[PDB]
């Protein structure tokens, strides 16, 4: 089963990560049963 | 697999149900006919499997879009969302005391 969270901000720095705290809340679980190992971003 | 095989050796047709409970809907479900809610009154509820006895009343609390129930320190439910109407509700127990 592939848990999916995620959070969505917004932000004003062009750097890194800014500091501070906020909790990402569960939006979508696959029962796909496809095992993994890898993965890769698309933009 | 010979029709003449002892009955040991004869072949049988299994099939094994597991039950499971995701962090999503429940969407299998039994065929026991749903009722009307009550309200502010101490009654035995069963909600989606989750059974107890309590007064359900409206509440005030926030569950997020996805969640089912609350919890209390005790790890007794404390708050459900009914399955056919987008409420939450708080479960208060029966009131008690010693006599
Ligand atoms: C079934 O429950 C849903 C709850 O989201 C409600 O919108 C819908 O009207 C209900 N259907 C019937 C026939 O009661």
């Amino acid at each position: 089963y592939f848990k999916i969270y995620s959070k969505h901000t917004p932000i004003n720095l062009v750097r890194d990560l800014p500091q501070g705290f906020s909790a990402l809340e569960p939006l979508v679980d696959l029962p796909i049963g496809i095992n993994i190992t890898r993965f890769q971003t698309l933009l | 697999f010979q029709p003449t095989n002892g009955v040991g050796y004869q072949p049988y047709r299994v099939v094994v149900l597991s039950f499971e409970l995701l962090h999503a809907p429940a969407t299998v479900c039994g065929p026991k006919k749903s009722t009307n809610l009550v309200k502010n009154k101490c009654v035995n509820f069963n909600f989606n499997g989750l059974t107890g006895t309590g007064v359900l009343t409206e509440s005030n609390k926030k569950f997020l879009p996805f969640q089912q129930f609350g919890r209390d320190i005790a790890d007794t439910t404390d708050a459900v969302r009914d399955p056919q109407t987008l409420e939450i509700l708080d479960i208060t127990p029966c009131s008690f005391g010693g006599v």
